[PDB]
DNA sequence: AGGGCTGATCGTGCAAAAGTCGTGCCAGCCGTCT
DNA sequence: AGACGGCTGGCACGACTTTTGCAATCGCAGCCCT
């Protein structure tokens, strides 16, 4: 306004210590690495009983058979071999030909690998080692019974015809294979119950581990957030080494004393200005995103680090140093904290819409649609243009790629 | 020997290493850093009764 | 992964996606179920059949 | 590698008779471990998969659930008992990882409880001194002489922190005197064994 | 019927081939009790 | 007897170049119907 | 049986993201060079 000079009174290079601080919020777990790192150098900062069980593994299984069945020596060790060649699938993971290398015997030759390998495959109850979709498939059918409704269809479609199969190509498959119409379709189903995978039954094992760090959850009608008050690390300043530092006989002993001391006191601020920050960063976006927290993925307001950014008086910089590696539980489920900010899509009514919420939309279209017709993307960019898109259906290609939809051929299938 | 999955929680055998390990540690650290000899001797102290 | 992308052109649905973690009856217990219940957090409304 | 004879040399025993016993030795020590924890971490809960020197580490207490190396490379039977370069771990089986101690070298001398606590004083009987003396000297209390014949002290006797002080005052640099677990290791190793005999 | 593992499958095999034959080894709770005296500053070990 | 000058102590950002995506747009191709 | 079409994938371009690389000016005074 009106020119002029200071007339009444009202920032900051921050060095290795502050650098080092805004380099921190990185993680949590890592920064608990960290901090034990700097407490090691600062010295002013502070049967019935349960035992692991063993289990088949997909693999003792199989040395059992190995060793209950009357092998040789020499196949022994080959059975060994191809039983270190296993998957949790249950594929021969590596080539018959790098079994013969890795066994190093002149003796040791293809047919005899293959009568081990045939023996071990029906060693097993399931079916395993085949190495190949078709010859699992193949064992499935010699496991199966003889009297089966199209059988010999079946077992010659897999012969020679999975390329059909996997294309979905179902005119190709009966020109080539001159099948019946209609018909085929049942020796398809049978195909489908062949227990693909047959290794991966004996396989079982899960995470059961979230680790979560914050926790927002709806109360008395609004949102309520608070910081995990497990996770979150906490520092205190060894009293006795303070008392100690300043009644410190020694002039150098207790110069350093009040070096550390000081060190100590920084590191601790700059740990609670951290998680003080990530607190109030947390409660701003979970403020606008409360709509995509209560109703769900589809009202996923489209928000930029700016959008965030201007709530507080923080900066974009702190804005990403805060979206670092964290994760937030909710009612909803635990989710990322980037995984809030989202692309703004163009639509209809003025409104703007976030990518991820479109996607959702899309992927839910395209589930709850006829097998027997499978939507273009063209004609889902027009039915999404119906609730406004304002997209070329490139954009819908990327994200149909992002949830791997196959094509509308692929899709089709068999009634 | 996981309880809740999410958290092993080893107890009664780890605890007591991590504790001879990071007092260790830090003395190791701190007798380097030419400390006044009340505090490494109360270290190697704490040390000792771990 | 072409392998698992072939069998999932194949069979799909599955895709190796999920692992079978079902409640089974321990063995030597036969019985007949009176009733079962369920219990769901606030914030989730599956419900397929609560 | 055969791989016929490998297999027959894991299940193998010795005929194992006149088991013995005796006190162990630093070296014997380090001979056993393989490799030195560094860090209190065990397990990464981002990962799950072994720390890095520390509990339940790689390069050290052997390989993981499999011949699979825990950088990915180098996974199968064909490779025996190569070490790879990103990661340091024997291809082996994994029941290795129960015959395999590690070490710390806790560069603070310690004293052993199992001695000098049990009825009879292992140290007390060794130096001839007091229980009472032994463990007020083993918390950086007691501060007893180690050695100096010139100053008029005993070889082994108790110089509290004022008398410590006081002593060093008159007599300067030459009562030699220390209050860790390094006195009784130095009171202990300087002392003959032959000659006491005889004496005794 | 102990921690003897290199026995058990030994004996079930015999057992399915009817050999009725046995096979000592030597067991494994022997060998934690050699580990965990060697954790402390023991030397224990087995001669020849 | 007078000048040089020496090291203590200090500090929640940002910006600038780089990257990187959202979206659209073009080229080809194969299933197909002609 | 050569062309329609939808897919898919390569290509490009402004618009959101972000990361690292900086580490200012300040009053004491006694000691060393001239």
């Amino acid at each position: 306004m009106k020119q002029g000079l200071q007339l009444r009174l009202s920032l900051a290079m921050t060095p290795q210590l502050q650098q080092a601080i805004r380099l921190l919020q990185l993680s949590t777990l890592e920064l608990q690495q960290e901090l034990q790192q700097a407490l090691e150098s600062n010295p002013l900062l502070e049967l019935p009983v349960y035992q692991g069980e063993t289990t088949q593994t997909l693999q003792d299984y199989l040395m059992w058979q190995v060793e209950l069945t009357p092998f040789t020596d020499t196949d022994r060790a080959i059975a060994t071999s191809i039983v270190d060649a296993v998957d949790d699938t249950g594929y021969l993971t590596i080539q018959i030909e790098d079994i013969v290398d890795s066994i190093g015997d002149d003796e040791i030759g293809l047919e005899e690998v293959e009568a081990v390998l045939k023996r071990i495959q029906r060693f097993d109850p399931v079916g395993v080692a085949a190495k190949d979709l078709r010859d699992c498939l193949l064992i499935q059918l010699s496991q199966f019974a003889k009297e089966t409704p199209w059988l010999e269809e079946a077992r010659l479609i897999i012969s020679d015809h999975l390329d059909l199969l996997a294309n979905h190509d179902f005119r190709t498959l009966m020109r080539v294979t001159r099948l019946k119409e209609e018909v085929l379709k049942e020796a398809v189903n049978l195909i489908q119950s062949l227990d693909p995978r047959p290794g991966q039954s004996i396989q079982t094992s899960e995470p059961e581990y979230v680790i979560p760090d914050v926790l927002v959850r709806k109360v008395s009608g609004r949102w309520t957030v608070e910081l995990n008050a497990d996770s979150i690390p906490r520092l205190k300043i060894n009293q006795q080494y303070a008392a100690m530092g300043n009644s410190a006989r020694n002039d150098a002993d207790g110069q350093f004393i009040r070096s550390n001391l000081q060190e100590a006191r920084w590191l601790i601020k700059s740990l609670e200005s951290r998680n003080d920050t990530l607190l109030r960063v947390s409660r701003c976006i979970v403020e606008q995103q409360q709509a995509f927290f209560e109703q769900g993925e589809e009202y996923m307001k489209p928000m930029v680090l700016a959008d965030i950014a201007q709530a507080v008086e923080m900066h974009e910089s702190t804005i990403s140093r805060v979206t670092t590696q964290k994760y937030l539980h909710s009612p909803r489920g635990i989710f990322e904290l980037k995984y809030f900010f989202s692309s703004h899509v163009n639509t209809e009514g003025g409104g703007e819409a976030s990518s991820t919420a479109i996607r959702a939309l899309v992927k839910k279209l395209i589930a709850a649609e006829n097998p027997a017709k499978p939507l273009s993307d063209s004609k889902l960019t027009s039915m999404l243009s119906e609730q406004g898109i304002m997209v070329a259906r490139r954009t819908v290609a990327k994200y149909r790629e992002s949830l791997s939809i196959p094509p509308s051929n692929q899709r089709k299938q068999l009634v | 020997v996981p309880l809740d999955g999410g958290r092993f929680a080893t107890s009664d055998l780890n605890d007591l290493y991590r504790r001879v390990i990071n007092r260790n540690n830090r003395l190791k650290r701190l007798l380097d850093l030419a400390a006044p000899d009340i505090i490494v001797r109360n270290e190697k102290r704490m040390l000792q009764e771990a | 992964t072409p392998e698992e992308k072939l069998l999932r052109a194949i069979f799909g649905e599955k895709a190796s996606d999920v692992k079978d973690s079902s409640l089974r009856v321990p063995n030597g217990v036969s019985g007949t179920v009176i009733d079962v219940q369920v219990f769901t957090r606030d914030g989730v409304e599956k419900d397929k059949r609560a | 590698k055969d791989l016929l004879k490998f297999l027959k040399a894991q299940t193998k025993t010795e005929e194992f008779d006149a088991i013995k016993i005796a006190l162990a030795s630093p070296d014997m020590i380090r001979s056993w471990s393989f490799g030195e924890v560094k860090k209190p971490e065990t397990i990464n809960y981002r990962t799950f998969k072994p720390e890095r020197d520390g509990l339940f580490c790689a390069r050290i207490f052997g390989p993981v659930k499999d011949y699979e190396c825990l950088c990915g490379k180098y996974k199968r039977l064909k490779h025996r008992g190569v070490i790879c370069e990103k990661c340091g771990v024997e291809v082996t089986q994994t029941k290795v990882r129960r015959e395999r101690m590690g070490h710390i070298e806790l560069a603070s001398p310690t004293a052993h409880i199992w001695f000098l606590k049990s009825l009879p004083s292992r140290i007390g009987l060794l130096l001839d001194m007091p229980l009472r003396d032994i463990e007020r000297v083993l918390y950086f209390e007691s501060y007893v002489v180690i050695e100096g014949g010139m100053t008029n002290l005993e070889r082994q006797q108790i110089l509290t922190e004022e008398q410590y002080l006081d002593a060093l005052e008159e007599f300067g640099d030459e009562f030699d005197a220390k209050m860790g677990a390094e006195a009784i290791q130095a009171l202990l190793k300087s002392m003959d064994l032959e000659q006491e005999c005889e004496q005794l | 019927k102990s921690d003897d593992v290199n026995g058990r499958t030994k004996m079930y095999k015999n057992i399915v081939d009817g050999n009725h034959q046995m096979e000592p080894g030597m067991p494994e709770s022997f060998n934690v009790l050699l580990k965990e005296i060697r954790s402390l500053g023991i030397n224990i070990e087995l001669e020849d």
